[PDB]
């Protein structure tokens, strides 16, 4: 009865808006073009999508939202689902990021 | 004449340029990306 | 230096391919990792390399800043009561020049000793100094 | 130029650029400092130094007596910027950009 997530490894380098991410040995890992939280705060993430799975195990991310908190080092969460944003007749006259966010 | 010449000599020489980089940049990339393993070999035999 | 003739004919092996606890994707680190645990099965010991590991820690804590890129392990006092494997693996880095994934190979190593013991091992992250209570 | 202690050691050269690994116990040298590869033991050649590399490896680039240097050679550091003789004692002379007459 807990809200347990995927943690799947700790974040390396921060480049500008890309990141690279290195997994905790012996963690689920991650799935291709899936979205992911890094934990900026014990309350807030920001979210990543997957572009590269190295051999060496490292992860290239792309930022999305909260660059400036996100510094290496931080823990990461695997959702292990793909982007799925709001749709529906309320969303008409208004305006929203691609993330759905208004 | 004289004017559509050196245009046309000119974008000759920058189209080469751009072509040369454009490769020479894919193959830093490609050298860049790659790495040479942990050297297997009798490190101590020396 | 002459290194022991059990370790010179495992390095020499394409023991990366043996079987392991777990399948960790191939790495670096992991190839120093899977070298120690394949030697320390062998003898059935894997605590060794775990003291060497934590001699190695207290001994850096001590050395100049950048003293992996200097480094001679041979010279080294702090290293010379290390176990076999554990110096031959580090002479091995030291030829290689990675001797900075000390760190990172033991995590790989303790990874795969309490997979092979099973032990789970839950990771407690709490603030500075509060750690005091952890009955939760 | 004076020199003060050996920092490494002439490991590849292409044309007119060089790269030094560094003596037992990385001494270290200043960026963008001059230094004296012995190329001979009574002369020295002059570099520039222009990247200080993580694993300790130092880019140099070569001022003079390009030919004459060879990989293994020592290296020695001035420590110091380059400097050139200025005033009323240089006019009327012909010079290179390291001074020499």
């Amino acid at each position: 009865f807990f809200k347990t997530t995927e943690m799947i490894g700790y974040v390396h380098s921060i480049d500008g808006t890309i990141a690279t991410l290195i997994p905790a040995p012996g963690n689920p890992g991650v799935a291709y073009n899936t979205i992911i939280q890094i934990q900026v705060s014990p309350t807030t993430f920001a979210a990543g999508l997957v572009f590269n799975l190295e051999k060496d195990g490292r992860i290239g991310i792309i930022l999305m939202d909260n660059i400036t908190e996100v510094q290496s080092g931080q823990k990461v969460m695997a959702t292990g689902q793909l982007l799925h944003i709001p749709v529906g007749a309320g969303v008409l006259g208004k305006v929203v990021n691609p993330l759905g966010h208004e | 004449q004289q004017r559509t010449s050196s245009l046309y000599n000119k974008t000759r020489q920058f189209g080469i340029t751009a072509a040369l980089i454009e490769i020479l940049s894919a193959m830093s990339s490609l050298e860049g990306n790659a790495m040479k393993g942990v050297r297997r070999n009798k490190f101590w035999e020396g | 230096y002459t290194p022991p003739e059990g370790l010179k004919k495992l390095y020499a092996s394409d023991f990366e391919n043996s079987k392991y606890p777990l399948n960790i994707v191939p790495s670096d680190s992991v190839l120093f990792a899977k070298f120690l645990y394949k030697a320390a099965e062998e003898k059935g010991n894997f605590d060794n390399i775990l003291s060497d590991f934590q001699k190695i820690a207290a001994a850096a804590s001590k050395l100049p800043i950048f003293w992996e890129r200097t480094a001679v392990v041979e010279k080294i006092p702090e290293f010379k009561q290390l176990s076999e494997p554990t110096f031959f693996t580090l002479v091995w880095m030291q030829n290689n020049g990675m001797l900075e994934l000390i760190q990172e190979v033991a995590e790989v190593y303790e990874t795969f000793v309490n997979a092979k013991q099973k032990k789970a091992v839950a990771k407690i992250f709490v603030a500075p100094g509060g750690e005091k209570n952890v009955e939760e």
